[PDB]
RNA sequence: AUCGAGAGGG
DNA sequence: CACGTCCCTCTCGA
């Protein structure tokens, strides 16, 4: 606690102590392009470098599933890709994908991925 | 990657600074710019062969360039060309180009001078190339006609007086005319080849006819690139286009029907976008936009960010960075690293015998495995990534392989706090991988980066090759820095939980048991495993605090401290005194264990060792720590109490000073106040006032200190010096205190009140921001609000005014970059000028160096004999043959009294010159070579008789000394001039050394034996040539951080007391910024000037000189003038009046008080009036026994004639003193001067300080001392007195606001940049003007300020990089002669074979 | 050596003379001698072979030498020229006596 | 071509901790690049602990060319300069 | 009398969301009209009101039209929600 | 502030016709070296006025507000020390209440 | 302040010359569907403006975003289970 | 992605 | 009339 820094209860923490809830919201759409040429969602044949397989068809992951690293949350099609990739730093689980269209019509996503962050030794109070 | 490629490799020495011709643009172009097409032959991924690529690079990552066959990386560019149409001044040369037609003749292209007048070969003379050039064109732009003999030469035009309107220029004829681009360039290229070159030019690099610009040089992609997502070219490749557009027209529009009026508008055009390319932040113009504005390539470079952050600062590999926390049982020089981090750090281990074992282990353990590697690097040397390569188990290294490997325990690292202001601020540790995600640091070393564990984040560098690896734990290992040149002291020491812990451990009522003893001496891991008998043994085995903590202090450890009434038989358990590495008596706090200037660490690391010391902080830590751990220490709001009759004595205490404060506050409300002299009423009263509150608010804190026991807790922490000052047990327990804005108290932002809640016009201390109640009370609605005016005040000087020390280092880093001590013990810069001649004019290290005292100097006369005196031919003062061997035997021997006559000689002629160095008799200096520890670490070790006398002759004392001294080394030569600057360098050190190896006190004092003395002699010889400065440091660099650091950092902790001002922001911060940058309008010209040597002590002598030099006019007493018309009218005139012209009458009334207060009468006033005006004003006036003092002045329209006599005759009329001296205080310091007995002693003596700055007058004055007069105006000094004598003005002028808070950093640093702006002739401001335009590199001056532009003017002077400079080496990718590059390492076959 | 009570005519008519140093100092500066103050140290001369010799016994290049104003308070007051050097004797706080040199640019 | 002999030498006979540091360095680097060993190995595996068993025996073949301003020089050996610390 | 002092607040105002919006919309408005009168040589526009508006509440800058360099840049900010206090 | 609030704009008219209506001349019609001693009335920092008795006309608009006739936002400050009235329909005066 | 503009300042900006003006409760017209009854929580998560609409008597002019509790705002009126119905938060 | 805008941390 | 400390972390908009 030395330097203005404390000493955490572990038996306290493992008892929920300052347990935080983490979101994320990552957002994607459909683009239009003039000759009414426009993207697509779905699970792809250029792609990225991460786990596709955790997609589905439909270029979504459902909720309720853990991911890791750079996979993919989010496919999409400009073959020709735009894959949304999990943030390169983050370790979480799928919460809840939202499906609607802009006041464009265009096809609009947004994946939340959640995560339980939990008090570490270095974290401030 | 990079192939191998035949050419041979070298590095840059020289860097040729010039301009292209056009026709060097054609030739080195590899395709001609034709197109403006992007690159879309048909808008494929093929490019057009117009721009982009036509041969320049490449655009495609797969597609190899048109040029150097290697593709992409690899491919440095190739630039290309665009032919203009019509020429185009440069934008930079734009100014340079007038300054030159302004010089030549516009018809003739010869000069407009030459060498036959007497100003033009003086400034032909000039081969400084920029200044002939100035002091050519400042006499050239006059003369304006090509002059055709004047005793031939040559046709005559007259020259047009030359103005510019932007982007084109225009000279008047008696005449507009527009001058042409091509015209002013057939003139530039006709001018003389050798008139262009004495004009600040160049016959090859840079000739004039190439600041205008026939062929654009395009550059390839590299430089304006092109990425994809479809594509999107870069900001410059868009400018190109749009400077070929605009050429394009011109091309055909003036091919065809040429219409002039367009042709001199698409001209224009193409000149602006040729312009703003270059430079878009241009005087006037519009500066351009695209669908916007446009960056000009000036821009690019342009300081900070802008190879000043792409070449002087770059990102790197090999990093990282995350939360610091403190580790209390981690080693000193060790940096806990997550194990994350050592995955993804590597380190290139090459495959060799001693290692092949252990880096195959890795390898096979792989990227996932902590111990483990990432890459192998292979004979061919393509990368092997061990994570996907699915050789990456059957993989067989070989004998020279890299083996890019995880970073293990123990290797070296670099690690930083962000604000490195310091040497100290990126230090050297050795790797322990560890979990959780944050850097681990011993709770030492957080001082020197001044690093808590609060949020704070430290980055991490990691070395590549086992050259920088050593050049880490060599130089900048944690240990090797643990005493810092900054304040020539320890920089890391106790602090927090071991502080707090190791002063309640020394004590006498702190006793450890048994069971707890055990375990303290296993936790020591250099134990000797042997239990010290205990202290108490039989009632129960106890062991002493101190007694126990004594196994970590390491037997050889001699340490001497006495503080307040400190005793050989301590009485509080005062002082310190360690013997042999055990505890004596005294309670260990602070100054024993702190980084105190001679506390327990410096001596552990001088005496021991580096890497000995940095085991104590271990050894220490692990040890009080734990005994913390299980004695315990908190802290509670009742440590904050005092309440029993102490807060019943506070109260009074601020009751009598609302009262002493009311007195004047009263005082003053019926007039009676007595203001003081030069203060108004007002002013003074505050001063008064706010320091009745101050010392009461001060003395609440003493009062408060005084109730708590020794078992308060708050009160604990600052009496070790663990946390807390006496400033806060006052506010958290007594009293909080005025608040402090901008110096003043708190103001009226209401009119005339200071708050709503507030009485108008009321000034007690309730209303202007005094709280009365503590912080344990808690404020009231109103001193609350104050309190938070006070801190944000603070919290404004932590945020705001820091950017003011962070630049005035960024300049001092950067005028003393080069600055390193040299070979020959010079200190020198990048040129070779000297700076000094051994740095800090003694050659020395500041780690090295000790504040000890020369007892030669201050003292008695009487007691000097005493203690150094030593009379051979005499019964009493003979040393008596008990000290010596042979006193009996030499008592009366006169051949050897002879030296003890030479030795007592040399050490009055001693003691009479340090009285000339050091006027004021302070006689404890710092200086090599601890001598007052050195004789106790040879009493100890060779266990003195203080009974038995000494083995010692005469003989042996004084010579040994002798002999000592030729061998104590600084500068190593041969020839006079050297060893007469030996002589000086050391001159100062043997002066302590003859005073403490005086033959009286050798045997008297220090009872020195044979082996002893010769033990002390011999090591004191490698103690000094030690503590001799490394040719090689970086002197000058460190100067700047020693005086940058302290400054930026002080500035930092203001809110950490919130409203107090003090001298923080009030005369530190913004002077030293005034004395950087020098500056004539100083914000406060002072003149202390001293009195006359025999009446210095009585006033009147010094009330005399006030009132001569005070200054005085007709303003200073006049009431009011009235003009009058009168030819004998006045009423209370006409009794005086008894006693040609004008009838116009000018009466002027004076002021009684005012008269006198100068000690003046009337016919003074009159006599200097009439003498002002002579014959030609009629002048008459009453006298002091007058009721109305008044002066009649007669002209002899005059009405509105006559009121300019009286604003003439008002402020311009000089009655008594000097000009521009405009106020003047007497006071009396106390001066410490000699006694007749010998001993200093304080006798006070008057002085007066002054508002005003004419040295060159106030000197001549009779009746002060002409020799110690002083005026802070350091520049008027310098004007004065010569350079020299302004140079320790300068320094003067910077210790002063260095010594108020944080007040100690070394000489040699404040000298040397002190020393900079002198050894140049005169005052050098530290700006980038000041010393930015010396002869230094090219590159070097553009590293700071006016960057683009000094380029410029470089290549425009054909300016030469020597490339000595560290900034050159740093933008050249090069080892720079710094240190470690000082010197250069060869093997010869002799030696290779002598080992063979 | 002219001194000027307190005016001079730029009757410029000083350097005239080639085998005559023309110098001129004023009444005013010169009532209290400035080289008696507590800043300013001793000030000596160097003779064309002591020059010669400091340069080449430092390795110096005329230039890198610390430069003294010919104007200097100081470098008139023991006429100096262009060329001169100056050794220069202050006590310093760390070696009691430092030898400094400044050439007369 | 000028440079200086060894009996003119004038610069300070220890080692300059800057020298140490990077001759420490530099044998340590030549010493993992396979380079000849001159000194007993004595079970050592690190390539500094030996350049540092090799600079405590002087069996370091290394000569410092200590430039001076002016541009000229004096070599100083490994094994000739004392090692104060 | 006294010297007028600047940083007296009961003398400096606080142009609040209202007054923005009017600042917004009067150089918007005037726009559009300028627009009308061009229209003479509904067919008139409406999303110079309607993106201009967007524009400025989007970027922060505050319009000034669409050219705003340096001018009123930070007026509009996405509101901080890691608390309710925040 | 917590109670701090920022006014949002009245429109004077009807509080300058008041004005006039109780004791207000015109500065077109103002007799400096005649009624001198006249304290000045600002509405919205213009002068358009000067009154006989101030005292009685700051409490007779100082009810008119905390009444309501008078917008409660509006502040008016009469110097006493300098004879002058100051009002304000003024929209971002930041006030607090007492 | 946005009331005081909405309320007033605005016919105050008009002044071919036109007369009063109307303001509608905040609706989006999208691609196909026309007026959608559009709410905060509704564009907030769609990523559309809260934007009313702008009619004047020389006629439309274009959207102009409401604050939430404002006038022209629904929540403004609304109570708490109905904005707990609403996905909106008290 | 790049430029701009802003909010935080030490 | 040109500088205006050092890094680090996120958000959004052509
Ligand atoms: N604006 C800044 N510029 C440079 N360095 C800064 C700046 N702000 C903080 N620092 C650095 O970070 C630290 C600031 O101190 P910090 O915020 O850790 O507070 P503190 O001193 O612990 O406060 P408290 O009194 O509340 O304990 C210092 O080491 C300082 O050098
Ligand atoms: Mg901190
Ligand atoms: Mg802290
Ligand atoms: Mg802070
Ligand atoms: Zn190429
Ligand atoms: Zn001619």
């Amino acid at each position: 606690n030395q330097e203005d820094s404390m000493i955490m209860n572990q038996s306290s923490i493992d008892r929920g102590l300052f347990r935080s809830l983490f979101f994320r919201s990552y957002m994607d759409q459909e683009k239009k392009y003039g000759m009414s040429i426009t993207e697509t969602f779905e699970k792809p044949q250029r792609m990225k470098h991460g786990t596709y397989d955790k997609l589905d068809d439909d270029g979504l992951i459902a909720p309720g599933v853990r991911v890791s690293g750079e996979d993919v949350i989010i496919g999409k099609t400009t073959k020709r890709d735009a894959s949304t990739p999990l943030r390169s730093t983050e370790n979480g689980i799928v919460d809840q994908v939202l499906v609607t269209t802009n006041q464009d019509g265009l096809k609009f996503v947004k994946v939340r991925v959640r995560t339980t962050k939990i008090p570490q030794i270095g974290d401030k109070f | 990657g990079q192939q191998y490629s035949s050419a041979p490799l070298r590095t840059v020495k020289e860097v040729q600074f010039g301009l292209f011709s056009p026709e060097e643009v054609r030739a080195i172009s590899v395709a001609k710019i034709r197109f403006p097409e992007t690159m879309d032959e048909t808008q494929t991924r093929a490019k057009i062969g117009g721009l982009n690529d036509p041969r320049l690079g490449s655009i495609d990552r797969n597609l190899k360039c048109q040029t150097c066959q290697e593709g992409m990386n690899e491919c440095p560019g190739h630039f290309g060309h665009i032919d203009l149409a019509k020429p185009v001044f440069h934008v930079g040369f734009i100014a340079k180009i007038k300054k030159v037609c302004e010089c030549v003749c516009m018809h003739c292209g010869k000069l407009l001078l030459d060498e036959h007048n007497e100003l033009m070969r003086q400034a032909l003379a000039i081969k400084d190339s920029k200044k002939r050039f100035a002091a050519i064109w400042t006499l050239c732009k006059t003369k304006m006609v090509c002059e055709t003999d004047v005793p031939s030469r040559g046709c005559g035009n007259t020259q047009p007086t030359i103005r510019k309107d932007g982007l084109k220029l225009v000279g008047s004829w008696k005449e507009l005319r527009v001058l042409s681009t091509e015209e002013i360039l057939n003139i530039f290229k006709h001018i003389s080849v050798k008139d262009f070159t004495s004009l600040g030019f160049n016959e090859v690099f840079s000739r004039p006819e190439w600041m205008i610009l026939t062929c654009l040089p395009v550059p390839p992609p590299p430089v304006r690139p092109s990425i994809s997502f479809q594509r999107g070219e870069d900001d410059l490749t868009f400018k190109l286009a749009d400077i070929l557009k605009a050429n394009i027209s011109l091309e055909t529009l003036e091919h065809n029907g040429a219409p002039h009026h367009a042709i001199e508008e698409a001209e224009s055009l193409l000149q602006f976008h040729v312009a703003t390319y270059m430079d878009n932040d241009i005087a006037g113009q519009p500066q351009a936009l695209q669908k916007s504005p446009v960056k000009s390539i000036r821009a690019r470079l342009k300081g900070k960010e802008g190879r000043r952050g792409n070449l002087m600062g770059k990102r790197v590999d090999f990093s990282a960075r995350t939360v610091i926390s403190g580790d209390p049982n981690l080693e000193l020089d060790q940096v806990g690293v997550p194990k994350s981090i050592a995955k993804t750090l590597t380190y290139p281990e090459v495959v060799t015998p001693y290692n092949i074992d252990r880096l195959t282990q890795l390898v096979r353990n792989g990227p996932n495995e902590h111990p483990g590697a990432k890459y192998v690097i292979r004979d061919s040397g393509d990368r092997i990534d061990l994570r996907y390569s699915k050789r990456a188990g059957d993989i067989q290294l070989q004998y020279g392989w890299k083996v890019e490997r995880h970073i293990m325990d123990n290797d070296p690292v670099l690690f930083n706090r962000q604000p490195s202001l310091h040497k100290m601020s990126m230090m050297a540790h050795r790797v322990k991988v560890i979990p959780y995600s944050t850097f681990r640091l011993n709770l030492s070393v957080t001082s020197p980066y001044n690093a808590d564990f609060d949020g704070d984040e430290m980055n991490l560098h990691v070395p590549q090759s086992e050259e920088t690896r050593a050049e880490l734990s060599q130089l900048c290992a944690v240990p090797l820095q643990i005493v810092s040149p900054q304040s020539n002291k320890p920089c890391m020491g106790i602090v927090q939980d071991t502080l707090c812990g190791i002063r309640k451990l020394t004590l006498r009522d702190t006793f450890i048991e048994l069971d707890q003893v055990l375990n303290m001496l296993y936790w020591v891991p250099d134990w000797d495993g042997v239990i010290p008998t205990p202290a108490i043994i039989k009632p129960k085995p106890l062991w002493s605090g101190k007694q126990i903590l004594s196994v970590a202090i390491p037997n050889g450890i001699h340490l001497q401290r006495f503080d307040e009434g400190t005793t050989l038989l301590s009485p509080k358990d005062n002082g310190m005194l360690i013997i042999d590495g055990q505890i004596i008596f005294g309670v260990v706090e602070k100054k024993t264990v702190g980084s105190s200037n001679g506390g327990l660490i410096h001596v552990v690391t001088r005496e021991k060792g580096p890497q000995v010391c940095a085991k104590l902080f271990g050894n220490i830590q692990k040890v009080v720590n734990f005994w913390l751990l299980h004695n315990g220490f908190s802290t509670g709001i009742g440590d904050t109490i005092a309440d029993g009759p102490t807060m019943r004595e506070i109260t009074e205490t601020i009751a009598e000073a609302k009262k002493k404060v009311l007195d004047v506050t009263k005082e003053a409300q019926a007039n009676l106040l007595t203001a003081k002299h030069g203060m108004t009423l007002r002013e003074s009263f505050e001063d008064n006032v706010v320091r009745f509150l101050n010392e009461a608010r001060d003395k609440a804190g003493r009062l408060a200190e005084v109730n708590l026991k020794d078992l308060n807790n708050v009160k604990q922490m600052v009496m070790a010096g663990s946390k807390g000052s006496f400033i806060n047990i006052a506010q958290m327990s007594a009293c909080v205190g005025q608040q402090s804005v901008e110096g003043k108290r708190i103001a009226f932002g209401f009119v005339d009140r200071t708050l709503p809640h507030f009485s108008k016009d009321d000034y007690s201390p309730e209303s202007k921001g005094f709280v009365e109640n503590s912080y344990l009370r808690g404020l009231t609605p109103q001193e609350f609000f104050f309190h938070a005016m006070g801190g944000r005040e603070g919290l404004i000087d932590t945020a705001v005014k820091t950017a003011e020390t962070g630049y005035i280092q960024r300049r001092l880093v950067k005028a003393l970059e080069d600055i390193m001590v040299h070979y020959d013990n010079t200190t020198r810069n990048s040129l070779g000028n000297v700076i000094q001649f051994i740095y800090g004019e003694d050659g020395m290290d500041a780690a090295h160096i000790e504040k000890q005292s020369l007892d030669t100097i201050g003292g008695s006369d009487a007691a000097f004999e005493k203690r150094y005196r030593v009379d051979l031919l005499n019964t009493d003062h003979t040393l008596d043959p008990s000290l010596l061997e042979s006193g009996s035997e030499i008592l009366g021997d006169l051949k050897l009294q002879v030296l003890l006559d030479e030795e007592y000689k040399q050490l009055v002629k001693d003691r009479k010159f340090l009285r000339e160095v050091f006027v004021d008799g302070e006689a404890n200096w710092p200086l090599p070579v601890n001598i007052r520890r050195i004789i106790q670490n040879a009493q100890q070790t060779f266990h003195i008789d203080h009974t038995k006398p000494s083995d010692l002759t005469i003989k042996d004392i004084v010579l040994g000394v002798k002999d000592l001294q030729e061998n104590l080394l600084v500068l190593r030569g041969k020839n006079e001039i050297i060893q007469n600057a030996q002589r000086d360098a050391v001159t100062l050190f043997c002066c302590l050394l003859r005073s403490r190896l005086a033959t009286r006190r050798v045997l008297q004092e220090y009872r020195l034996t044979k082996q002893a003395f010769d033990w002390v002699l011999s090591n004191i010889e490698a103690q000094f040539l030690r503590s001799v400065v490394h040719p090689g440091e970086m002197v000058g660099v460190l100067a700047a951080q020693s005086i940058g650091e302290p400054a930026t950092q002080m500035t930092l902790n203001t809110f950490h007391f919130a409203g107090v001002a003090s001298k923080k922001v009030t005369s530190g911060v913004p002077r030293l910024k005034e004395i950087l940058n020098v500056a004539k309008n100083m914000k406060t010209p002072s003149l202390t000037v001293y009195l006359e040597p025999g009446h210095a002590a009585d006033q009147e002598q010094a009330k005399l000189i006030r009132s001569a030099i005070e200054h005085t006019t007709l303003k200073s007493v006049t009431i009011a003038s009235e003009i009058y018309y009168d030819p004998t009218v006045i009423p209370e005139d006409e009794e005086i009046i008894q006693l040609q012209q004008s009838p116009w009458l000018l009466r002027l009334e004076l002021d009684r008080a005012a008269m006198n207060d100068k000690d003046l009468t009337m016919g003074q006033v009159g006599e200097r009036i009439k003498q002002t005006f002579k014959n030609d004003l009629f002048v008459i006036w009453s006298e002091d026994n007058d009721e109305k003092l008044i002066i009649r002045c007669r002209v002899v329209e005059e009405d509105h004639m006559l009121k300019k006599i009286e604003n003439t005759m008002l402020e311009n009329i000089t009655l008594r003193g000097v000009e521009n001296i405009e106020r003047v205080v007497m006071m009396k310091y106390d001066r410490k001067v000699p006694s007749p007995t010998g001993e200093y002693v304080k006798e006070p003596e008057w002085v007066l300080e002054t508002d005003g700055v004419n040295l060159s007058e106030v000197m001549t004055v009779p009746g002060i001392d002409p020799t110690r007069i002083y005026t802070n105006s350091f520049i008027d000094i310098m004007e004065v007195l010569g350079i020299e004598a302004g140079r320790a003005a300068l320094y003067k002028e910077v210790y002063n606001v260095i010594a108020s808070d944080g007040s100690y950093v070394n000489y040699r640093h404040m000298a040397l940049l002190v020393d900079v702006m002198t050894t140049q002739g005169g005052l050098t401001s530290v700006t980038r003007h000041g010393f930015n335009r010396s002869n230094t590199g090219a590159l070097m001056r553009c590293s700071f300020e006016e960057t683009v532009e000094i380029l410029f003017e470089a290549g425009a002077s054909a300016e030469l990089d020597d490339c000595r400079g560290v900034s050159e080496n740093v933008i050249l990718g090069q080892m720079a002669p710094i240190g470690t590059g000082a010197f250069d390492v060869m093997i010869d076959e002799e030696s290779l074979v002598k080992y063979m | 050596i002219f001194v000027y009570q307190n005016n001079i005519t730029p009757s410029k008519l000083v350097p005239s003379i080639p085998p005559a140093t023309i110098e001129t100092f004023n009444e005013a500066a010169l009532v209290v001698n400035i080289t008696h103050h507590e800043l300013v140290p001793k000030h000596i001369r160097l003779s064309s072979d002591e020059k010669r010799e400091l340069l080449k016994r430092y390795r110096l290049k005329e230039s890198q030498l610390p430069r003294i104003q010919r104007a200097d308070p100081v470098a008139l007051y023991l006429g100096l020229k262009r060329g001169e050097v100056v050794k220069i004797i202050r006590k310093s706080e760390t070696s009691g006596r430092y030898a400094s040199y400044r050439i007369c640019m | 071509e000028k440079a200086i002999p060894k009996d003119q030498r004038a610069t300070t006979p220890y080692m300059t901790k800057y020298e140490r540091a990077r001759i420490l360095g530099t044998r340590a680097l030549q010493i993992s690049m396979n380079a000849p060993v001159f000194v007993d190995l004595e079970g050592e595996t690190d390539p500094l602990r030996i350049a540092m068993k090799e600079l405590a025996e002087k069996k370091i073949p290394l000569v410092i060319r200590r430039y001076l301003p002016d541009g000229s020089f004096e070599d100083w050996s490994v094994e000739e300069l004392i090692v104060d610390l | 009398k006294d010297q007028d002092d600047r940083d007296h607040f009961g003398k400096k105002r606080l142009d609040l969301a209202g007054p923005l919006l009017a600042q917004l919309f009067k150089t918007l408005f005037k726009k559009l009209t300028k627009d009308i009168f061009r229209y003479m040589q509904l067919a008139i526009n409406a999303k110079t009101i309607t993106s201009g508006l967007k524009y400025a509440l989007a970027t922060g800058n505050w319009g000034e039209q669409k050219k705003a360099m340096s001018s009123r840049a930070g007026v509009s900010q996405v509101l901080n929600r890691y608390t309710y206090s925040s | 502030s917590l109670m701090s609030c920022i006014s949002v704009g009245t429109d004077p008219m009807p509080i300058i016709t008041f004005l006039s209506e109780w004791g207000m001349e015109p500065l077109e019609d103002y007799v400096p070296h005649q009624s001198p001693d006249a304290t000045r009335v600002f509405v919205n920092g213009v002068w358009h006025g000067v009154h006989r008795n101030p005292a009685r006309l700051m409490e007779t608009l100082r009810t008119l507000r905390r009444k309501g006739d008078i917008n409660p936002e509006v502040s008016m400050i009469r110097d006493i020390r300098e004879k002058e009235l100051k009002i304000f329909t003024d929209a971002g005066r930041v006030y607090r209440p007492l | 302040s946005f009331n005081q503009f909405v309320d007033y300042t605005l016919q105050d900006i008009i002044c071919i010359s036109f007369g009063k003006i109307y303001v509608t409760k905040p609706m989006v017209n999208e691609s196909d569907g026309v007026t959608h009854a559009l709410y905060p929580q509704e564009a907030r998560l769609r990523n559309l403006t809260y934007s009313s609409g702008l009619f004047v008597d020389v006629v439309f002019i274009g959207r102009l975003p409401i604050m939430l509790r404002s006038k022209n705002c629904y929540l403004s009126e609304a109570t708490e289970s109905d904005l707990y119905k609403l996905k909106e938060c008290p």
